[PDB]
Parts: structure tokens; sequence; C-alpha cells
């Protein structure tokens, strides 16, 4: 019961934390897209922020670190 | 006449007999008592 | 021989009953006074017949 | 992280002092049972005896016999001493009083225990002495044999708790100390701890008078002291583990405000002291088994009983749905 | 670069096992040890892939492979022991009588 | 004025938040379930954030002292409810969950 | 999280240093017994038994009756092996 | 492909896997499921993503 | 050097205190004198209380007590055990037999004093010396150890 | 860098496994290799496997190897041989394996070149999976005994075979 | 009452254990500003990292 109390507490404040994180990531992604537009200016055939997945479904950017979340 | 053979086994191997009884209780409870408790809960 | 005596033997073997008495009377001497002599301030007893240095 | 070394030293140095005084306490209690005094000249009430013995040891010339395993011979005591030290990183003394709050702490302790055998084996083999080698082999076999029962008892506690975190194991005993329902398991654990630390009535390396040479017979000066210190630190650790698993660690005896006044570290210390006293008392009370007898006890008595307790506890908790 | 570095670690362990087979023609105990090294490298390969792919199958199989490694070493060392007992030596010239 | 919405403040107020911002929370979670893309969920996030910050300001206005003590203890014990029962009761007696 | 393992490493380094200091300051002023192999084999088997017990013990609340009986079958096989060893005299050191 | 994630949730690439499998379960020619298959493999290895980002880094190193 | 000598003497006092407070004899229990030695270690006199702990291996020993008659057959064994003792080390000769051959002096099989085989620091007279006499001899050994100035002699060498 | 350190330690320790003249020394170096492997496992976040590698590989398997090798008392004459004449055959076989097998992942798993820009801000955090995190231990235990229990039991059969074989091949009852 | 001599070394051991607990507890508290929290999981770490921003950027 003690654990469920803590876990319910985490559940009620989840949406606001997620919304904050979403706003942060969107702003950072816009900045990175402007950066890529500048760097790849004068490279023909480019498309800024092209989705590499054919389905077009959204995935977070891959990081190239095997297990970053545990450290 | 296997009723003092078990007596003799218990007298000579108390540790093995105790281990068998303890583990047998641990096996008997989920095998028999748990389905009974599950059945009484359904009704 | 009998279920009661076999049970009593099994319990005594499993519960180390006879090991308890040794622990108890070792513990009894723990609180009693000690026999050690505080040499050289205190000495052991000797008799007028003691054969020491010529 | 800059303050981490200070915490580590605040663990290691008082532990070494505690070992030095555990040796003195063993001598004192043994003497008092034997109606004598034990150390009482070197310092008041003999309280300076450990410092004098340590000073003597460091001022003793090392021997290092002309063996072909010069490196291994000196590294074996280092290995056993370091292993005795590092188990304390995960030991909690009170709520939040622990260096490493490992989620896998129980298995980590099991791993350290399993590693302890190598110092003894390497000391026996590297010493270039058939007696030391044979004694080391026998001691190693005894330790691995009783490690099985220790692991199974660990599993019994784990089934009750549902987490390998030592602090969680302590806090799971707020309702009742595990030593009450699992009292035979606690007795089994204490005996297995005696055998695992090569302590009486299982102290083969101490049986020189029985034509059984110990694994450290060729050692002098500080290698021998390292072996001794590791052994006594492991005794303190086994007492601490008995306290954590079955006597509720830092918890008070009764959940009452009168008992909650005194800090949890003091509760933990008092329980550890009780178990150390039992170590000494047992050494004072009984003769020792032969090697073959204790091996038979390890494999024929404690393993079957430990496995049976695992089965019984798990079956009972599953049946009535009392699992964590 | 993480995944290439984790994979080359296990890869050097595997190549070391292969080299130990190649370099130990008079020492079959080390040949057994080299085979364990290869098995350890494969086990590491399963664990790394499990993390990289976010999949548990690599972890289940790693545990089972550890069981196989243990049984393999037990039986192999028994066979080594009985070979030594029969011959009184472990030299390779005393285990070459079956040929042709 | 407006309390800094740190982990301590949010965790201490979590029960009030769950009782008060339930519709916004559920709507946000449904939209996240349908689409994990953060851009396609910003509106529901703003609704959630406004509800939560309004409730935070309200609770600060009603019981300032009890809220301060409860938040302070929660931060001191890293949001461990068990070590904070007294001030939790004091906070809930003056700022009822309703 | 693996954060808690870092103090263990620093602790190991410090313990090693203490060991070297203590050990280094005084430098300033053909009979094969098969029963050991057999006890090693038994320890290996029951070591793996404990290994497999750990996840089971922490997972009992989720695996329920099926997991309990599967582990029981595992133990039944291993205990038949143990009975075989017991009868054959592998556990006797006399 | 299994769906069991290493942290106790659905695996990262399992929805891609299931789309690919469901496509192949009724398309008599595997070339009709090529796009979903390469999406699954891209989720496993991120090859095209990292290649494109390396192109960006390359152009940055060229223009500096 | 008005400051170096004081620190040196303090160091030597610390070394002597450590070495007198922890004397770990190995017993060469040869004959009747070993029984009185056992009594010295027993409860009435309690050599433990002086820090004296008896060791089984010469490797962990600082002192050898020769308690009893030394025969010609045994002499090589005594010398080899003495040669395994790490420095610093001392030898106590206990009883007339070990001191000078005693009642067996004129025998064809007896070493006429263990000081023909090993250097002796203290001679404890008696046949056997009482347990208290052995304790007095051990206190004389402490007195001899307390004249050592190892650090000072090495500083000047 | 840290993986460079651990890989270098593993490389040297493994060479010592395969090249030490004394087999007891080989067993000890093998133990160093397993310690380094455990370090890598801790880097991957697999603490259960990191501990189990110590318990089983070092605590049980290496102990078995050490007991057997120590009681063998192998003389170096029985297993000595010069290895200078193997350098070429190891060179081709190693190179071919090196060129093929250290780089097999490169075409499938192309590394991300680390740039002079902070990509850490593009890490997206999903708090939903963080409400109730599972340990490596409980994630494995959720699967071993229910969904894949047959493989578990077959492994038990393998261990039973090991026990029977150990008895039948070596037992000499007094 | 002579047996009280033996209780002094045991009391010293107990005090040593109390030190190994409390000294490491107070050093951690002084450095981090609050006592160590048992059971720090992914959620708590994410909370602390986000709280650094929510505090410093205010
Ligand atoms: C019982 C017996 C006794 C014996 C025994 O057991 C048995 O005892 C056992 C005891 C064991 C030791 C226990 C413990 C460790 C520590 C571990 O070492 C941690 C290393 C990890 C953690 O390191 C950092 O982790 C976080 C950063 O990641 C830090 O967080 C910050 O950053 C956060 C984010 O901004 C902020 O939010 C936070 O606020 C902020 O604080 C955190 O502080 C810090 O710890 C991994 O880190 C690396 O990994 C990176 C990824 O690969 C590498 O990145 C690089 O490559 C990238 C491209 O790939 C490029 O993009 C990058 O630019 C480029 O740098 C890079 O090399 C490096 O970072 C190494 C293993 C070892 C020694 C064990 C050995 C084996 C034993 C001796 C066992 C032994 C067997
Ligand atoms: C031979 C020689 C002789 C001499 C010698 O050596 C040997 O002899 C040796 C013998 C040694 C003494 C032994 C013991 C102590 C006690 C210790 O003092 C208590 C430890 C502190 C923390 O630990 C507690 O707290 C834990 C958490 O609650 C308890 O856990 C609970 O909860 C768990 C979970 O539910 C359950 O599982 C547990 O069962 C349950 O108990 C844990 O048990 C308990 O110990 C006391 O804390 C307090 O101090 C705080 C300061 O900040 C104050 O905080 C306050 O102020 C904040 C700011 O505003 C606000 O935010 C806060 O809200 C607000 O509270 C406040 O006063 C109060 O908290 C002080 C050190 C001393 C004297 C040692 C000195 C040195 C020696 C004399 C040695 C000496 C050298
Ligand atoms: C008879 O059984 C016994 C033993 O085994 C034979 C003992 O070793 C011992 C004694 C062993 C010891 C006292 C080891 C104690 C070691 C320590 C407390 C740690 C080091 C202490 C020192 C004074 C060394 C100081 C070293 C330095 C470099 C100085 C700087 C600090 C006793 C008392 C004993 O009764
Ligand atoms: C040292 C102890 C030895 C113990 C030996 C005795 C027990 C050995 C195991 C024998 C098999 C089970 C016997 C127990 C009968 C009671 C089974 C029972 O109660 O039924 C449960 C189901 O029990 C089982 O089905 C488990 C069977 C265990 C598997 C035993 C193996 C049998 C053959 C397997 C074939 C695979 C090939 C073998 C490979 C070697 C009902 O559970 P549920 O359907 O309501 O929900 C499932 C669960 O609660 C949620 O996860
Ligand atoms: C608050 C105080 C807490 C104290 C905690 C620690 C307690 C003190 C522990 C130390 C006690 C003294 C230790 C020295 C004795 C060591 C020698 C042990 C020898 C031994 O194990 O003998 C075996 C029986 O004991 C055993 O088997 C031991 C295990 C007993 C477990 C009991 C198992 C069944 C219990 C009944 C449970 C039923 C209820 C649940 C359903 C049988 O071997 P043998 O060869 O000596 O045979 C001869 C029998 N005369
Ligand atoms: S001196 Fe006397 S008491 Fe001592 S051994 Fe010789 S005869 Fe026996």
């Amino acid at each position: 019961a003690l654990k469920e109390e803590k876990y319910a507490a985490r559940r009620t404040i989840l949406p606001i934390l997620q919304a904050e994180e979403d706003e942060r990531f969107v702003s950072e992604w816009k900045k990175y897209l402007e950066y890529e537009a500048d760097v790849m200016k004068d490279v023909p055939g480019w498309k800024v922020g092209e989705n590499v997945y054919n389905s077009g479904r959204w995935m977070p950017p891959a990081t190239g670190e095997l297990r970053p979340d545990v450290w | 006449p296997v009723m003092e053979k078990l007596r003799m086994f218990v007298a000579q191997e108390p540790v093995v007999a105790a281990s068998c009884l303890i583990g047998g209780v641990g096996l008997f409870l989920p095998a028999v008592v748990r389905p009974i408790l599950d059945s009484l809960e359904a009704s | 021989k009998d279920w009661n005596t076999v049970f009593e033997r099994s319990i005594n073997t499993l519960f180390l009953t006879e090991m308890v008495r040794g622990l108890s009377l070792t513990l009894k001497y723990f609180f009693d006074p000690k026999v050690t002599i505080n040499y050289p301030f205190e000495k052991g007893p000797l008799s007028p017949r003691f054969r020491g240095e010529h | 992280y800059i303050a981490v070394p200070a915490e580590i030293l605040g663990i290691i140095l008082p532990l070494l002092l505690g070992v030095a005084f555990l040796v003195l306490a063993e001598r004192k209690v043994m003497a008092f049972v034997q109606r004598r005094k034990g150390p009482d000249v070197v310092g008041s009430f003999g309280l300076l005896q450990p410092l004098a013995d340590g000073l003597k040891l460091i001022l003793k010339e090392p021997i290092s016999p002309s063996s072909a395993n010069f490196f291994l011979f000196r590294m074996a005591p280092v290995a056993t001493f370091m292993l005795s030290l590092v188990a304390w990183a995960v030991v909690p003394f009170d709520y939040g009083m622990v260096l490493s709050d490992l989620n896998i702490g129980l298995l980590y302790l099991f791993a350290i225990s399993s590693l302890g055998v190598y110092g003894i084996i390497i000391a026996g083999r590297s010493s270039n002495s058939k007696y030391a080698f044979l004694g080391a082999l026998r001691s190693a076999a005894q330790m691995v044999s009783y490690e099985v029962s220790i692991g199974l008892i660990l599993i019994t506690v784990l089934i009750c708790v549902g987490s390998c975190n030592l602090s969680e194991i302590v806090m799971a005993q707020k309702q009742i100390w595990f030593g009450i329902p699992l009292f035979p398991v606690l007795v089994m654990f204490f005996i297995s701890c005696l055998a695992e630390t090569n302590r009486a009535p299982f102290d083969l390396p101490e049986a020189e008078a029985e034509l059984v040479a110990g694994y450290n017979v060729e050692y002098s000066s500080m290698g021998f002291a390292l072996f001794f210190l590791g052994e006594y630190a492991n005794m303190i650790l086994m007492s601490g583990l008995c306290t954590l698993f079955f006597l509720g660690g830092w918890l008070p005896i009764l959940d009452l405000p009168i008992f909650k006044k005194i800090p949890g570290s003091i509760w933990f210390s008092i329980k550890v002291l009780f178990f150390l006293f039992l170590y000494i008392w047992v050494r004072a009370a009984f003769p020792r088994y032969r090697y073959d007898q204790l091996m038979g006890l390890g494999w024929k008595v404690f393993l079957p009983l430990s496995l049976a307790w695992v089965v019984s506890v798990s079956g009972l908790l599953v049946t009535f749905q009392w699992l964590p | 670069m993480d995944l290439i570095k984790y994979f080359t670690f296990s890869m050097i362990i595997f190549i070391l096992g292969i080299w130990g087979i190649l370099l130990n023609r008079r020492n079959i105990l080390i040949m057994l040890m080299s085979i364990e090294l290869m098995l350890l490298a494969v086990n590491l390969n399963f664990l790394v892939f499990s993390v990289s792919l976010d999949d548990m199958m690599g972890q289940v199989f790693a545990l089972l492979v550890l069981t196989v490694a243990a049984a393999e070493s037990a039986i192999g060392l028994a066979i080594f022991v009985i070979t030594f007992r029969v011959r009184g030596t472990i030299a390779v010239e005393f285990i070459n009588s079956i040929q042709g | 004025g407006n309390p800094i919405p740190t982990s301590a403040v949010l965790t201490a107020s979590a029960k009030h938040i769950g009782m008060r911002c339930m519709p916004e929370n559920v709507a946000f979670l449904k939209c996240k379930k349908n689409d994990p893309n953060p851009e396609k969920c910003l509106d529901k996030g703003r609704d959630v954030t406004r509800c939560v910050l309004g409730l935070l300001k309200d609770l600060h206005q009603k019981c300032q002292k009890e809220m301060d003590d409860y938040v302070g203890c929660m931060y001191y014990y890293t949001n461990e409810f068990d070590l904070c029962r007294k001030e939790q009761e004091a906070f809930e007696k003056v700022c009822p969950l309703k | 999280m693996m954060l808690e393992f870092a103090p263990i490493f620093i602790y190991l380094v410090i313990s090693l240093l203490v060991s070297l200091i203590l050990l280094g300051v005084p430098f300033l002023f053909s009979r094969f017994d098969i029963r050991f192999y057999l006890v090693s084999i038994l320890f290996l088997i029951f070591d793996l038994e404990v290994t497999f017990f750990f996840p089971w013990a922490v997972s009992l609340n989720k695996i329920d009756l099926f997991g309990f009986w599967s582990m029981m079958a595992f133990l039944f096989i291993l205990t038949i092996g143990f009975l075989y060893e017991w009868k054959r005299g592998a556990l006797d050191w006399e | 492909a299994s769906g069991w994630g290493i942290t106790g949730n659905k695996g990262r690439c399992y929805d891609f896997w299931m789309d690919f499998s469901e496509c192949m379960s009724h398309c008599r020619e595997p070339k009709d499921c090529t796009l979903l298959r390469e999406d699954y493999l891209e989720c496993l290895h991120h090859s095209k993503e990292f290649q494109r980002r390396n192109r960006i880094y390359k152009e940055e190193q060229r223009k500096l | 050097s008005k400051a170096a000598e004081f620190v040196i003497s303090k160091v030597d006092d610390l070394m002597n205190w450590a070495r007198t407070g922890s004397i770990w004899p190995m017993t060469f229990g040869l004959a009747c004198c070993a029984v009185e030695m056992m009594h010295t270690g027993a409860a009435r006199y309690d050599l433990d209380r002086f820090g004296i702990i008896f060791r089984p291996s010469p490797r962990q020993s600082d002192c050898m007590i020769v308690a009893g008659t030394l025969t010609n057959k045994m002499a090589p064994a005594l010398r080899k055990v003495y040669d395994q003792m790490p420095e610093p080390r001392w030898v106590i000769s206990m009883g007339s037999c070990a001191n000078g051959g005693g009642y067996y002096h004129y025998s064809y099989s007896v070493v006429r004093g263990c000081d023909r085989i090993v250097p002796v620091d203290i001679y404890v007279p008696g046949c056997p010396p009482t347990a208290e006499a052995l304790l007095y001899g051990l206190l004389q050994l402490q007195k001899k150890i307390n004249r050592r100035k190892d650090f000072l002699h090495w500083w000047n060498k | 860098m840290i993986l460079s350190v651990l890989s270098s330690l593993a490389l040297v320790s493994g060479l010592m496994v395969v090249r030490a003249k004394n087999p007891v020394h080989s067993v000890l170096f093998f133990i160093l290799v397993f310690c380094d492997t455990s370090g890598l496992l801790l880097l991957l976040g697999l603490d259960f496997f990191a501990m189990i590698f110590l318990v089983v590989y070092i605590g049980a398997i290496a102990v078995l190897f050490l007991f057997v090798v120590m009681m063998f008392h192998i003389q170096i004459a029985e297993i000595h041989e010069e290895v200078l004449r193997y350098l070429p055959v190891s060179g081709i076989i190693g190179l071919i394996f090196w060129w093929e097998m250290f780089f097999i992942l490169d075409n499938e798993s192309i590394p991300l070149l680390p740039t002079q820009r902070n990509t850490t801000s593009l890490r997206y955090t999903v708090y939903a999976g963080k409400v109730r995190s599972w340990t490596n231990l409980e994630t494995l235990g959720n699967l071993l005994y229910t969904y894949y229990f047959v493989w578990f039991l077959v492994s038990s059969l393998i261990l039973l075979v090991a026990m029977i074989g150990a008895i039948v091949l070596t037992m000499h009852r007094t | 009452l002579v047996w009280l001599e033996a209780m002094l070394p045991l009391g010293i051991i107990g005090g040593m254990l109390c030190i190994m607990g409390n000294s490491q507890y107070y050093i951690h508290k002084a450095y981090h500003g609050r006592p160590k929290h048992i059971g720090h999981d992914e959620w708590d770490v994410a909370m602390e990292r986000r709280d650094k921003k929510v505090v410093e950027k205010a």
C-alpha cells in the first residue's frame, strides 16, 4: 500500500512533467532544424529534417549510446 | 509391515525426515489448499 | 521402538539440546571471580620447606 | 564524489579499530569463562594490547621464502583482506546510513563470499609446502560447501522480501523480525556462518595440534596479520548479516516511542555485539569436528534443510497470497 | 560508437580463444580454456545485442548458455582427469594412439 | 508569488492535483496514447499546465505555512511520504482534498 | 540506475592502497584426490541452482502458480541428481 | 521481434515488426512489404539516420 | 642535534613498548619443565594477561622457550626451528637441563646446555623452575628488550 | 575511453591465458578476464549478469579449473613448445578474422560521429516508463519460468547429465 | 563485577560500528544538503535533473 501511494503520486503529476518535456524538446528541435538548414544550405537535394522512416511515424532522435538511461 | 520401517527411517535419519516433512508441507499447500481457497472464493 | 521416543530423539538431535548445557555452564563461570594472581604485586603461596636458591 | 573518499575512510578505519578490539574481546571473554583475566597489563584493563601487537607485527622482519610464486605469495593476503573490506560498502547501519544503496546488494554479498576462497587457495599453493597446500584445499572445500546453504537461506529471505536491496530487507521486518517465524533458518544461518569463516567448531586452520597445518603457516609479519584481520572482519560482517536478515537491522524491538528514542545505529550495533559474543561463546564451549564430519554435515544436513525451507516458505506464501 | 566498441571487445575475446587453440598444440588444458573464452565472447554478444535491440531474448539465452558452459567444463575436466589417471601424464604424445 | 513547481512541490501536492486536474490529465494521456509526437500534443499540455499552476497558486494562498512545511520536509526526505506524515496531516487539515 | 556502483570502485581503490601500505611498511625498517573435483562439481550445480532461484524469488508475485510449479519441476530434476550422488557416496568424505 | 523490452515495457522496434509481419501475412510478393521491412531494420540499427547525420557533420567539416 | 635525539629516543621507546607488550613465544616442550610452563600459561598466572601468546609456527614467534633436556638426536631440530624465527628474536633457557645438562650432564646422549646450539638471552634456574620463576624470567627478558636502541644505532650507522 | 581501458585489460589478460607457461597462472588470468567482462556488463546496466558472472564463472567454474590444475602438478616439459614459428599462421588467420569480423557491424550499424554540438538536448524523456522501473532481475524472472519454461527445464536436464557423468567417470568409492 | 572488563572492548566495537554509520551519514548530508534517500530510481534521477533547470533558470 505504501508503494501504491508513492506510485499514484507519480501518476498524477506525470502529465505536467511530460508537457514541460514536450515543450522543451520541440523548442530544441526547432533550433536544431534551423542549424541544419544553415549547414546544409548549398547542398543540393537535401531536405531539412527528413524522416528516415517510410511510415512517417514519429521516433525520438537516436543517440548512439547503448544504455544512456542507467547512468 | 511398513509402519516401523518408517519409524526406523525417522529414528536413523531425523534430518532427512524433517526435510521431507517441511518440503512436503511446502508442496502440499499449493497443490491442495490453494485450489480449495480458489474454489471457496468463486462461490 | 515407539513414536514418542523416536520423536523426542529427533527433536533433541535437531534442536541441539545437549549443546545448550555446555553454553550455560560456560556462561556461569563468566560472572564468577577469577583465580589469577597479580604478579609481581601478588605471589603464590609457598611453605617453609620450599627448596630454592642455596 | 570529492567527499566519497572521506565516507569510505570513515567506514574502513573504524572497522579496523573494531577488528583490533574484537581480538581483545575474544581474549577477554575466553579468559573470563576460564576463570582468568586475559590481557590486562598493556594499557589499563589491557586496552592498549591491540596497538602493541600491531606495532610488533609491523616491526617484524618479513621472510618471503625462496619460492617460485613470489608475487602470488604476497598477493593472497591482500586479496582476502580487500574482499573482507569491500563487503561493507553495501551494509546499512540505519535508515540512509549506507555507502552504496545497491538494488542487487544481496547477490553482491553472495559474490563477495564466493570470491573469498581464492586467497586461501593461492596462499596454500604458492607457499611451496605440501602441508599448507593440503590444509588450504580442505579449507576451500569447506567454505564452498557451506556457501550453498548460505545462498539458499538468502533465497528464503529474498522470497519473503521481494527485493535484493539490503535496506528494503530491513524495512520489510517492521511488522515482524524474520528471525521469529524463520528461527530454525536463523540457527542454520549462524552455523553456516561459523563454518564459512573457518571458526570453531569448524576451525581447521587452528588445528595444528591435530596434525592439520593451516594455509597461513608459512606467513609472517603483515601477510599473516592481513589474513587474521580479514578473518575477524568477516566475523563482524557475518554478525551484521545475521542482524540484517533476521533481527530487523536498525529497527527497535518494539514499535513504541520509548524504544524509538534510541538511534537505529545503536540497535544494529547491539544486535551485532550479541552475535559476536555468541561467536566467542561457541569457541569457548565445544571441541571441533574432523574435516570429514563437517563436510558430511555441510552436504547431508544443511543443504537438504535449506532447500526444504525454500520450498516450504515459497509454497506457503504463494498459497495464501502473502507474497511481497 | 558504443556498439562497435562493445562488439570488438567480445570479438578480441573470441579471436584470443582461436589463437589459444592455434598456439597450444602440446597443452590441451589451455585448449579447453580457449574454448571457454570463445563461449564467454558469445555470451557477451547476446547481452550487448539485447540492450542495443531493446529485446529480452538475448538475456534468457545468455543465462541458459551459462548453464551449458558450466556442464561442459564439468564433463570436460572429468574426461581430462580420467585421461591423466590412465596415462599418468597429460602430454599429447600419449593421446595419439587412435589414427589412420 | 507563484511557487517554483519543483519535484517537492508537485509531489507534495500530487493528491490535490489528481483530484482537481483529472479531466485535463486524462485528456493529455489519451492524446499521448494516440500520438507520441510532442508537437501534436502541445495544446492538451497547456491545459494541464494551466490547471496545475492555478491549483498550486490557490493552495499557496489558502495554507501558506502548512504548504511550506510539507514541501520542505518532502524536499528534505526526497519525497518520501512516510517520513512526512505529521506535516501532511497538518497540510490536509487546512487545505482539504475535497 | 548503476550510479551506486561508483562508490564501490573508489572503495576498492582505497582498500587496495591500505593493503599496499600495510604490507610494504615492514620492507623499510603429486597426490590427486578426486573428491575435491567432486565437491567442486556439486558446488557448481548448486551455485547454478541459487542463480536460477534469484529471479524466481523476486518474481513470485507475478508468475503465480505456473512459475512456482515450473521451478518445482526444475528442483525435482536437480534433486533426483542429488539423490543419485548421495547413494553413490559422493557426499561421504571417510 | 519478441516484444519483451529490457525495462519491462513493449520493445522499441516491436510495432514496426508487427506491421511488417502483418503485411507479409497477406501479400504474396515480399517486395510489397519492402518499406515496412526497412523501417523495422532502421529501428534496429539506425543506419540511415546516422548516415544522414554524418553527412551533416561532413559538410560542417568541409565548410570550416 | 638537540632535537633529533629526543625524537629518536621516543621512537625507540615506542618500539620497545610494542616489543615488550606483545611477546609471542614458541614453546620447545621437551621434558618436565614444559609442565611448569603449561602452568604459567594457565589461569593462576595467565601469561595472556601480559600479552604473551604461544604460537605453533616459529614464523609467527618472537621468543623460543627451551623447556627441558636437549638430546643430541633433537639438537638439529631445535636449531632448524630457531633458524626459521624472524627477527628480532630471543631465547629463554628454562631449567637445569636446558641451562647446562642438569642431572643428565654426564650422559652420552645429552647436549650440555642449549647455549651450545642457540644463543640464549635469559637463563631460568630450577629443576623445574616454578611457574612464578618462569614469569620472573620473562619480566627479565622485558628488561633486556627495554635497553634496545635500534633506531638510534641505525641512524648513526 | 573507459571501454578502451577495459578492453586493453581484457586483451592483455586473455593473451596471458593463452600464453602463460604455468597453467595455474592461466587460470588466474582467466579470472581477470571475467572481472573485466563484469565491468563491461555494469556499463551496460545489466547488474544481475555482472554479478552472476562473478558467482558462476569465477566462484564456481574457475574454482573447479583451479582445483583440477593445481592437483595435476603439470611439469612444463610436458606442455612446453616454442611459438615463434606460429606467428605467420596466426598472422593470416588473425588478420582475415580481424578484417572481416571486427568490422562486420560497420555496414549495418554505422556509428554516429560525435560532432562539435551538444546533441544531449535532443534526448527525449518519456516519464511514463519511469513510474515503475523494473530491475534486470525482475525483467528476466518475468520470463524464465512461465513463457520460456521448457528451455529452463531442458537446462536442468543438462545439469543432471553433468552430475551423472561426473560420478560415472571419476568415482572410486573407498 | 570483574566481568565488566570484558564489556569494554565490546562497547568499543559497538561504538566503532556507530561511527561507520553516522560519520558517512553526516558527510553525505553536509555535501548534498539533505540526507541520502534509499531507493533512488530512474524517476528520482530525472526529477533532480529537471529540478536543476527549474531552479537555476528561475
Ligand atoms: C565484489 C567484487 C569486487 C570487485 C567488483 O565486483 C566483484 O567490484 C565491482 C565494482 C565495479 C566498478 C563499479 C563502477 C564502475 C564505474 C564505471 O564507470 C562509469 C562510466 C559511465 C558513467 O559515467 C558518467 O555517466 C554520465 C554521463 O554518461 C554522467 O552524468 C552526467 O551527465 C548527464 C547527462 O548530461 C547529466 O544529466 C548528469 O547530471 C551528469 O552528472 C555521470 O556523472 C558519470 O558517472 C559511462 O560513462 C561513459 O560513457 C559514455 C557513453 O559511452 C561515454 O561518452 C563518450 O562517447 C559518446 C558517444 O558514444 C560521446 O557522445 C560523448 O561525448 C563521449 O564522452 C564516456 O566515455 C563516459 O561518459 C566503469 C566500470 C566500473 C569501474 C566497475 C568496474 C568493475 C568493478 C570494479 C566490479 C568488480 C568486478
Ligand atoms: C567507545 C567510544 C565512546 C564514544 C563514541 O565512540 C565509541 O560512542 C559512539 C556513539 C556515537 C553516537 C551514536 C548515535 C548518534 C545519534 C545521531 O543522531 C541521530 C541520527 C539523526 C538522523 O537519523 C535518524 O533519522 C532517520 C530518518 O528519520 C531515522 O529513520 C527512521 O525512519 C526510517 C524509515 O521510516 C525507519 O526505518 C527507522 O527505523 C526510523 O528510525 C533513523 O532511525 C534515525 O537515526 C537524527 O536526526 C535528527 O537531526 C536532524 C538534523 O537535520 C533533524 O532534522 C530536522 O530538521 C530538518 C531541517 O529543518 C527538517 O527538515 C527535518 O524534518 C527535521 O526532522 C532532527 O533533529 C532529527 O531528524 C547523532 C550521532 C550520535 C550521537 C553518535 C555520536 C558519536 C558517538 C557518541 C560515538 C562516540 C565517538
Ligand atoms: C524438490 C521439490 C520437488 C517437487 C516435485 C513435485 C512437483 C513437480 C512439478 C509437477 C508439475 C505440476 C504438478 C503440480 C500440480 C498442480 C498444478 C496446478 O495447480 O495448475 C496450475 C498450472 O500449473 C502449471 O501448469 C505449471 C506446470 C509446471 C510445468 C511442469 C513440467 C511438465 C512437463 C513440461 C513439458 C516440457 C518438456 C520438459 C523439458 C525437460 C494452475 O495455474 P493457472 O492456470 O490457474 O494460472 C497460471 C499461473 O497461476 C499464472 O502464471
Ligand atoms: C534470540 C537467540 C537467537 C540465536 C541465533 C543463533 C542460535 C545459536 C546457534 C549456535 C548454537 C550452537 C552452535 C554450535 C553447534 C554446531 C554443531 C551443529 C551440529 C548439527 O548440525 O547437528 C545436526 C542437527 O542440528 C541441526 O540440524 C541444526 C539446524 C536445526 C534446524 C531445525 C530444523 C527443524 C526445526 C523444526 C521446524 C518445524 C516447524 C516448521 C514447520 C544433526 O547432525 P549430527 O551429526 O550432529 O546428529 C547428532 C544429533 N545428536
Ligand atoms: S630441569 Fe629438571 S624439571 Fe626441567 S626437564 Fe630437566 S629434569 Fe625435568
